Parts: C-alpha cells; structure tokens; sequence
C-alpha cells in the first residue's frame, strides 16, 4: 500500500502478488521490491540521474 | 445498466493496469461508474509511461 507522508521503508521482504504463497523465495507472483535504474551517460532526456 | 464485473483481472497474467488503484487495489468492484466504454486500439506497450 501507499506510504504515510515522510516515510522510509527499507524492508526487503519478497512480494506475494497472488494467492500462491512465496515462502520467502523468488518465484511466480514473487518479485523483488527493489530495482536498479542503471544510469549511464548516454541515457535519454528524462533518464539521467 | 450492467454489472461491469472485474472477474477478468482477478487471476489474469502479468499486466500492469493503470497503476493508481485509488480504492481497494486489486479488489475494486465497489463503484458503479457510468459505463465501460472501451475504445479499440493496440500499442507496443513497452512505453507504458507515455
């Protein structure tokens, strides 16, 4: 769910996006919460860091 | 004058929706709305932000 204003969520728990339990391991309906932008010099107009 | 049920997206497969889900995300089915007018169009989908 969305965050209360001025929040800082550092939790790294896996996502259970469906009815299938994830058991704390990656899999179907089990996606990591953190993704990396991958900033590189030749990025787009609105993709630089 | 219909139901406009959301049983189609209950199970579904991947997809991304409109990424807002103001009331009851992934549950919905609480507001009637006027109609379900759905224009026919196909896009690549990679540029989902635009």
């Amino acid at each position: 769910s969305n965050l209360k204003p001025f929040e800082r969520d550092i939790s790294t728990e896996i996502y259970q996006a469906g009815s299938t339990p994830c058991n704390g391991v990656e899999g179907f309906n089990c996606y990591f919460p953190l993704q990396s932008y991958g900033f590189q010099p030749t990025n787009g107009v609105g993709y630089q860091p | 004058n219909c139901v406009a049920d959301y049983s189609v997206l209950y199970n579904s497969a991947s997809f991304s929706t409109f990424k807002c889900y103001g009331v009851s995300p992934t549950k919905l089915n609480d507001l009637c709305f006027t109609n379900v007018y759905a224009d026919s169009f196909v896009i690549r989908g990679d540029e989902v932000r635009q």
